[PDB]
RNA sequence: GCUUGACUGCGAGCGUGACGGCGCGAGCAGGUGCGAAAGCAGGUCAUAGUGAUCCGGUGGUUCUGAAUGGAAGGGCCAUC
RNA sequence: UGAGCCUUGAUGUGUAGGAUAGGUGGGAGGCUUUGAAGUGUGGACGCCAGUCUGCAUGGAGCCGACCUUGAAAUACCACCCUUUAAUGUUUGAUGUUCUAACGUUGACCCGUAAUCCGGGUUGCGGACAGUGUCUGGUGGGUAGUUUGACUGGGGCGGUCU
RNA sequence: GUUUAUUAAAAACACAGCACUGUGCAAACACGAAAGUGGACGUAUACGGUGUGACGCCUGCCCGGUGCCGGAAGGUUAAUUGAUGGGGUUAGCGCAAGCGAAGCUCUUGAUCGAAGCCCCGGUAAACGGCGGCCGGUCCUAAGGUAGCGA
RNA sequence: UUUUGUAUAAUGGGUCAGCGACUUAUAUUCUGUAGCAAGGUUAACCGAAUAGGGGAGCCGAAGGGAAACCGAGUCUUAACUGGGCGUUAAGUUGCAGGGUAUAGACCCGAAACCCGGUGAUCUAGCCAUGGGCAGGUUGAAGGUUGGGUAACACUAACUGGAGGACCGAACCGACUAAUGUUGAAAAAUUAGCGGAUGACUUGUGGCUGGGGGUGAAAGGCCAAUCAAACCGGGAGAUAGCU
RNA sequence: AGGGUGACAGCCCCGUACACAAAAAUGCACAUGCUGUGAGCUCGAUGAGUAGGGCGGGACACGUGGUAUCCUGUCUGAAUA
RNA sequence: UAAGGUGAUAUGAACCGUUAUAACCGGCGAUUUCCGAAUGGGGAAACCCAGUGUGUUUCGACACACUAUCAUUAACUGAAUCCAUAGGUUAAUGAGGCGAACCGGGGGAACUGAAACAUCUAAGUACCCCGAGGAAAAGAAAUCAACCGAGAUUCCCCCAG
């Protein structure tokens, strides 16, 4: 499913509102990308399905902390 | 993205400098190789102690060919050789990269890689370059004094 | 010929409308025009020439102003 | 191929003149052997007078109070105003190259006696493609609806204050 | 051959043939939030769509309009960006009507900005259209040709 | 019953028996009645619980004005001799009733919309694997004996056995007529009729699901139902109509 | 109280008021154990891709209006007593 | 506890008991075919077909036990690939399913009303889905108030149509 493994962002339902204020249901999808992160603690490439915001979170925190959170949450990566 | 350079980079800095590098460059090239590492405060507070080992030992043993992408083309190396080949068009032959070399035996020692394996190509109508290669057809086809010298 | 009564606040009392409303009106206060004066003038001989409410725009008005002082916004008056 | 900008190299013709006076302090000498002054000359600029520049050789001298001048020296030093050259430098753009993101419904190895999937090696593409948000156009493909009343039936015609 | 099982079997549908058109393969297209699947374990002598409907003679003219296709000097044009202006607040100055720095803030909207539309050309076996006037001439995109006709 | 008007040949009822339609809740206004009275009354809650406590509140005794504000006055206006709205009328809390409001709101009754499931044992298409097609005709290609060219053309006999070929049973269908139409049958019977080796037919199993399928295309078929199936739900939809 | 009994029962029966009862299991309270979780004072520290912002929606009685506050799909992004 | 019983239709037969193992009642135990989350594999539910390990045997065959998936921990084991990692086997623990309402969350109509209808209503209702408990959720102020103060969440009555 379209879920960011770092942040948990899912598709979220909302409205397309016309100029006549016609409300038709729609989905906002996240900006998911499958990325191979070079983990140094294991000398490996770990593939994760991550949003761009999650990638910024990885850049800030460090991949080690993010993976620690993921494995504390479960999330077989 | 602010990063501290563990080694020399072409147009960013040399041997320790908080450089504002684009996130894609840092994420995909500098950190996957041994060139830089992001400065999250604690990292520089460890770098200020690591510099004793880094700036001398690692600097002496390896300070060029950080990713063998541009330093191989700029700093010409492994020019001297003995193996010629077939007629002047290297194709699938690793040749010699370590033996019969003098400059690449002291401190900093750049390196090279292999070429395209034989599946469609052969000893005519093209050539290869003795250096690191990702492309094998559109890559530069400059003579390296190994294809026929 | 001279002029701006095509004035401002009100208005006894009437007429005509289911209503929303429409109409006539002497007279009072202010200020004014014409006439020596008595007086006349709140548009045009009269009856057609028109569009409720909501939303909003402009001028004025310290009426209100969500802790307090402002201000925004709202009200009231004139008007699109 | 454009612009801001630490900073510095160039810009300052009422005219008095030895001729190209933004200005206040500080001061009476700046530069010249990591080379002065004299010549050809490089493309810049110019008010038709030179300023400032690269280089060749060059090898002991150009530049004040000068007398005047509303202003006294680019003599040194500093902030700074008109203008104008360049780059480390920040993003704008065109192009070409590159590889490390990303694609591969190419090849070979392994999980594995498996046309899936994954990992790996290699090639080919390559910051393109493609996906998320936002955005202009198109869009009976689909959907929800509206399409008045009077009226010698209704419609067509007429009408509606 | 097929067709309204149960009032219509036909001149209707289909059809071999033909033409146009799209599609270079991860094909177009279709079913699918997707993965994937058909097309096709096929590869332009193939595949889809659309029209006509054996075969014979043929299939005339028009690109003005709508559509599609191609190309472009220029015009207008979104998101994004935010030059300049205007207003609120208050430091202060004000024997005071009042003025009013900085910061935050409301408002305006200079500049950049693609396709599209405007414009030019092609295309009718695309949707479609195919004259009058007097015994040369106006108009048009062109003015119904061959054949057939109560 | 409905109408201007019904013996009406306008609707309804075969008859009897049983059931069958103005309700309930909370607000609000008016009338009657009872208590108290410039006062009336509690809600939740506590409570050995229809008591008693609880006055939090609500209405009333003051109105005017958009409002600040003023106040038996106030607003309008610079101001009213004026004018408007008030001051000179007891209210409140239960109980009963009449209206109204929200709720299904007097009862029954749509066509239809939406949601979630059940259906390809019928049928339409497709897929896999088995089967069926009496008998009789005609006589393509091709091939051998001939007639023929310098060698291709070619013309007869024999052989051969093609075809979405022909006649016609099984089988598949359904053009005409009669019958039947509270049928023997919710589509048939009799007599005739089309195809009948093919684009045929048929058995067994599988796949395609409702804004969807399938369709040699008739809006055809998808379990006797189809211009949007059936079941259950929103649901007592709504019904200015009967 | 109620229910039966050949009709309607305080005194026929079963019951009711009331007083009693558990070998065994178990709940509730106290008292009361085993293991294990760790009070108090003093120093500090005191939650960053977060608050906030552009764009698109939604929830707040509030439909974007002059519209505060709250959540976030996308792009960004501080101070830190 | 008991002088009567072996459930009813429901008679009969054969019996059991009558001072306490007849019966009946309550607590704790044992037995508990097959299907069914069904769990050794399969399947058109209540059926079909097995493997391994013990123990019997007349040598015919028998009886018992185990044998699913996934999640977590460990232990051994271990590719491409040197160390490694994915992966494989084994062992322990846990889960799976059913159930009326209440509860939190993810999605989410239309009829209808507006006397048409699109913003709006209906309504975050109906319905689908995930998850927990006996309750759930929320909960101890980056909350209100107003210059006076209050002091976590939850529920009822007013405020107030």
């Amino acid at each position: 499913s379209r879920v960011c493994q770092v942040t948990g962002k899912r598709p979220v339902t909302g409205n397309n509102r016309s100029h006549a204020l016609n409300a038709t249901k729609r989905r906002f999808l996240p900006n998911l990308h499958s990325h191979r992160f070079w983990v140094e603690s294991e000398k490996r490439f770990v593939t994760l399905r991550v949003s761009a915001k999650g990638m910024r979170v990885i850049d800030k925190k460090g991949i080690d902390t993010v993976l620690a959170e993921l494995r504390a949450r479960g999330e077989k990566y | 993205m602010q990063v501290i350079l563990l080694d020399k980079v072409a147009n960013l800095g040399s041997l320790g400098d908080q450089v504002n590098v684009k996130a894609g460059y840092a994420r995909n090239f500098l950190v996957p190789q041994g060139k830089a590492v992001p400065a999250t405060k604690k990292n520089i507070e460890f770098f200020e102690a690591r510099r004793a080992e880094l700036e001398a030992k690692l600097a002496e043993v390896l300070a060029a060919a950080n990713a063998r992408a541009e330093k191989i083309n700029a700093l010409e190396t492994v020019t001297i050789a003995s193996k010629a080949g077939d007629e002047g068009k290297l194709f699938g032959s690793i040749g010699t990269r370590d033996i019969a070399d003098a400059v690449t035996a002291a401190g900093v020692e750049v390196a090279k890689s292999e070429v395209r394996l034989p599946n469609g190509v052969l000893r005519t109508t093209g050539e290869h370059e003795v250096s690191f290669q990702v492309h094998s057809e559109v890559f530069a086809k400059v003579i390296v004094n190994v294809v026929a010298e």
